[PDB]
């Protein structure tokens, strides 16, 4: 639980605790039990959903593509990365570095543009490196090491856990550097996102009828480790390999210093 | 095999469920844990950091650098007017909604604990002064006169070697939380600051100077219910 | 636990831990909240 | 406790009116482990010839000077024997202890925010295009306006990396404030997601130096005010010798 | 009976998954087991065993025998010159993507450790000579001369009864894994070889001899997040 | 994995219920705990207290207070005639269905144990009287005459300084429990009041007083059956 | 108790008390129910 | 084990064992690496 707040009473004495110097780099310790009078009060609160754990341990959504049955538009990719969607994106842009290992759950709804039988679902995942279907007859899709999930419609939503799969000791948010050992190439955190690309069709062959399907990706972040706090984003979200930005006020405006609602 | 019974709440995704889910990718080696300096386990801990508030946002100065600093001058008009004044709620008020407090304090609907304030004196090291910076609790209007102000906890500042002070938001609550979001039910007080005596500056110094503020949570300052901010708005397609 | 992956494990929510000294006063010389800063 | 002095490796620094040193985020840096480590090679440990404070150029502080940055360990190539271990090696660590100076007398007011920012990670002027690695690294200054170009977006509210430019107190920083301190000594161990990286293509933190409270002074009073900045590595060691890159 | 709860992720098919499953033919009395000779029971073992690397692989070359043998002379002109240089990450490399290291590595994302080279002289017995084999890591160009060759992890190798040599490249990188596929962030360096005197053969002993190269694992070699191969490229029904 | 076996009652949503259900909000820290005055952990608890009996509900009385207060006067006629009578069984009845022995009754289909009705005198201090209070069971009909009434279990409450009664239904039943809507089989008694001697007054106080009526449950009552109360009765959207 | 958070937990319906004292006699003089009010 | 046959049950991907010696150095007379190889 939080500090309890211990009686005070009336002083007068060469003690300051009011006095500080902020440009020590130094946050005042001080209690409401050093400046006014206070009464003994027991704080039963706790600090237990302000944690990092609780904080980013909610599934946020991710990715949304569609996908038609009966070309390239007949399945889904989406070369994996935490910047596609601005809210989950602010809460990892928070820390500059952080390690942590999702479970991803897919929420697959076909909706019609004559009957649709049933639909079963293939969401494949290749690692970085490996051959990616350029159609739905691939021969990709075929998983010897790729791991898979096959889902049919009216079921639980497919949920499976995901490892630590960062080469370094954490994940970046942030990479303020370059790609090439001369400066050179692509700048910023797009040179270390080296997670494969997520391929999402339907494995029906053929449908009597246009039948589009769009998946909604949702990382839960668990077992988090989070590295060097850093400031919440101001100014919105204009790309998702970089961050540009259009420069924002940085709060909402007054009428005067005095003016108060 | 054993008889079963499937309760509601079956084949549903909860968004905010601790379950477990079969691995994608079994037996995984994962690099060896490394040590990176400034391991943050709580948002509270970079809630109780400082960060400078921007009292000073008018019309025309928050796209700037005016916004943080506070004029204080020397003269002989408006001497019982105030410095600054603005809501204690660290989550609407549009001065401290945008600071490391309100940030971090935005991400949930009910908080409590004592918040402090810090102000730095960024005059001369020849311009001494006094200031009385009040908090009165809500039930009354602002203080319009120092007389009406000096009744709330407040703080008589003598600037010096020193030069910075903290006041202690003390947390008088009727409730044990307070909502982030404004209503009338749970509002905090008022922050008013006032001359106590004048900056006085000697003749070859600049007459013109400005307090720099300071916002930051105490060591019994909690949040408690989850939400997603406001502030990001996404339009569309990145 | 009924999987042998760590990763494949319930979020460990209950755990509470914290050190704000290393963010409020990282200075090298102790700073007492009596003393003057200075 | 306001007289410090550091000394490193054959070159010392004196300060009368300081803070005393902020160490970032509570660890004080040192040489890499034998169980974190990652390279089986014998690292290069110069501790006194590269380990020592290195003096940057002074920048000129007026009443309307936006703000600085600097980009390390970048910044210090060609300088001494720390930017000649850069070229011949691959990998390396530092420990940066940063000494930034401004003095004044005591009728002049300012206040300046000297914070180490790991990773800033900046901004195009222009929002979908990317900008030459000239931009980043005679300091960058920022502007008190919005710029555009194939340029870093240096605006001061929004410190480059996109945020409020009043929340970069999360970081490892201190203030000059003229009437208090005239330096800001900011040490920072070795912040990165990986044990060993290189020094050039990567820059782990920058440096930035942000006037909050603007330079004011009557007439009579010294108009030339620099900001002088001292950075100093601390347990730097390399690893991965090979030829020389041409950079 | 006792009350369960469905939870996300039921009635799915994920491939890497680990359950029990009820068997087919139940109280099935297997074939009694047999040693046979030469069990593996890790893929690094047969990884870390030699294989002739095609160093030699220029167009007309490849689908032959000339290119695994490397062409080494005795003269006067190009001894400033390269004798061979390639990459030294054997997933995408054009040289040693394909041999017994580089076929292991492929179903493979992350790879860590030392790989090691060895070289095979086969020319005569009366034949001598000494090579520098280099290694340099990435963040410079290419080796363009002996003398900045010479500042890698080199070897010089005298040519004599022994007539093998194995260059260890050391493993040198920033981080604990490295990518099988071409990326900038992790890249391996580059490898080398240069004359460091001559070759020497007596008067009737034929002049033009070539090395044969080899490579493979480490003790401390392993490689980590399993994928397909894209080598195979099905186009169809067999 | 283990062999389950789906019961029928699977994937339904029965209202009454005791299952556990994953928490929307995981590691939620609620208010402290803190003591209100006045906490009720039975509704027994607040059936036992008393509350007025509106017993002269005639029609045009109701929406009033003349409801609750119970016409008793002195003179020659009507003293062989009842001063009130009504149906005992607290759940249908036009009297006591309302009071908060009533309100709590109706959640209920079952109700078990013995009722008291006590009975406060309104009068002056001078005026005296006696009042015969009788309950009778069922399987006759309502006693006609003072008579009858004074074969059932009754009191002869004498009236002065005290100036309250209390008669305890005793609970006489066929059975364990007693339907609360109005049937034959579990039909509770009659209540009726008669005029022991008179109320007596001087000459100078008013002659016409009035009896008030009250209704509570004794320490062995208990009801038995959840249902919904018939008196809301919601018409539409509110 | 198959969760950790003690809302997402069984009614507990088994319990049962009660105390009946501080509505029916909240008075500060004790009644006895033999002897006369007043 | 909730089954009773051997091929109805889990995957034994916990046990690491190796035996690279049988193919890296499979040599009758023993070669050391300190000494030169012939
Ligand atoms: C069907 C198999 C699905 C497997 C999907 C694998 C997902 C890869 C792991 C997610 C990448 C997380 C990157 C976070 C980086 C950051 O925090 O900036
Ligand atoms: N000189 C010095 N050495 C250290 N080693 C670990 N911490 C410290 C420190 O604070 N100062």
């Amino acid at each position: 639980t939080v500090a309890n707040t211990q009686p005070s009473g009336p002083s007068n004495s060469t003690e300051i605790p009011a006095l500080t110097a902020v440009e020590t780099g130094h946050t005042s310790q001080v209690d409401p039990s050093d400046t006014i009078q206070t009464r003994h009060v027991v704080n039963f609160h706790s600090r237990s959903e302000s944690t990092i754990e609780n904080f980013m341990g909610r599934a946020a959504c991710v990715f949304m593509d569609q996908y038609k049955i009966n070309s390239t538009d007949r399945f889904a990719v989406w070369t994996i990365n935490i910047r596609e969607m601005a809210q989950l994106r602010r809460k990892c842009e928070m820390f500059t570095y952080m390690r942590f290992d999702i479970e991803m759950t897919m929420v697959i709804t076909s909706c019609q543009d004559q009957d649709m039988p049933v639909l079963t679902h293939q969401i494949m995942y290749v690692p970085p490196g490996g051959p990616i279907p350029a159609k739905v007859d691939g021969y990709e899709w075929q998983t010897s090491t790729n791991p898979s999930v096959f889902w049919t419609e009216g079921n639980a939503p497919p949920r499976i856990s995901i490892p630590f799969i960062s080469v370094g000791n954490a994940y970046s948010s942030f990479y303020d550097g370059w790609s090439h050992f001369t400066q050179d190439g692509t700048y910023g955190y797009t040179t270390l996102n080296a997670m494969g690309k997520l391929y999402i069709r339907h494995v029906n062959r053929s449908s009597p009828h246009q039948i589009t399907s769009t998946i909604r990706v949702y990382f839960k972040p668990k077992h988090i480790k989070a590295w060097v706090p850093r400031p919440p984003r101001l100014c919105p979200y204009i790309n998702k390999r970089d961050v540009n930005f259009v420069v924002t006020e940085i709060t909402d405006s007054r009428t005067s210093i005095t003016d108060t609602p | 095999g054993v008889p079963v019974l499937n309760t509601p709440g079956s084949n549903q995704f909860l968004t905010s469920d601790d379950y477990q889910s079969p691995s994608a990718m079994p037996q995984f080696d994962e690099t060896p844990e490394m040590h990176i300096p400034g391991e943050v386990r709580n948002l509270m801990e970079i809630a109780e950091v400082d960060s400078v508030v921007p009292v000073n946002n008018v019309t025309g100065k928050t796209k700037s650098m005016d916004a943080y600093q506070i004029p204080v001058g020397t003269g002989n008009t408006d001497k019982t007017k105030p410095i600054f004044s603005f809501q204690m709620d660290p989550g609407y008020s549009s001065v401290l909604k945008r600071t490391l407090l309100g940030e971090m304090l935005n991400y949930y609907a009910h908080w409590s604990g004592s918040v402090k304030l810090t102000f730095l004196f960024c005059g001369s090291a020849m311009a001494t002064g006094k200031l009385l910076i009040s908090y009165s609790p809500p039930g009354a209007s602002v203080p319009t006169s120092r007389k009406d102000a000096m009744l709330g906890t407040h703080i008589v500042w003598d600037i010096g070697l020193q030069s910075s002070c903290v006041l202690c938001v003390p947390w008088i609550s009727q409730s044990h939380y307070r909502m982030v979001q404004q209503d009338p039910y749970t509002s905090a007080g008022y922050i008013t600051c006032w001359y106590q005596t004048n900056i006085v500056v000697p003749p070859g110094a600049p007459t013109s100077c400005d307090v720099l503020c300071f916002a930051s949570a105490c060591n019994d300052f909690s949040v408690r219910l989850l939400r997603d901010t406001p502030f990001m708005a996404q339009p569309g397609k990145l | 636990n009924f999987y042998k992956d760590a990763a494949s494990s319930a979020s460990n929510r209950q755990d509470i831990q914290q050190d704000p000294g290393k963010f409020t006063d990282p200075v090298k010389d102790l700073m007492i909240k009596t003393l003057p800063a200075l | 406790d306001r007289v410090r002095s550091m000394t490193l490796g054959n070159s010392t620094i004196t300060t009368q009116e300081s803070a005393n040193v902020v160490v970032g985020y509570g660890e004080w840096p040192s040489y890499l482990s034998d169980r974190e480590a990652t390279a089986e090679d014998q690292p290069t440990q110069p501790d006194v010839a590269t380990c020592r404070f290195y003096t940057l150029e002074s920048v000129q502080w007026e009443k309307t000077s936006p703000g600085w940055w600097w980009k390390f360990p970048e910044a210090l190539k060609n300088m001494g024997l720390f930017g000649q271990n850069m070229h011949y090696h691959y990998l390396g660590r530092a420990g940066y202890t940063i000494h930034v100076q401004c003095n004044a007398s005591k009728f002049h007011q300012g206040c300046l925010l000297v914070v180490c920012v790991p990773e800033a990670e900046m901004g195009c002027a222009d929002t979908d295009t990317t900008f030459p690695a000239t931009e980043l690294t005679t300091p960058h200054v920022f502007t008190s306006d919005s710029i555009t170009g194939k340029k870093v977006q240096a605006a001061v509210c929004n410190a480059g990396m996109g945020v409020g430019v009043g929340n970069l107190t999360i970081f490892p920083h201190q203030w000059i404030n003229l009437r208090t301190n005239n330096s800001a000594t900011i040490v920072i161990p070795y912040i990165n997601s990986v044990p060993m990286d290189n020094m050039f293509r990567h820059y782990n933190f920058t440096l930035m130096i942000i006037p909050f409270a603007p330079l004011n002074f009557t007439d009579g009073a010294t108009a030339y005010v620099p900001i002088t900045v001292t950075i100093a590595p601390m347990y730097a060691e390399y690893n991965g010798l090979r030829l020389a890159s041409t950079q």
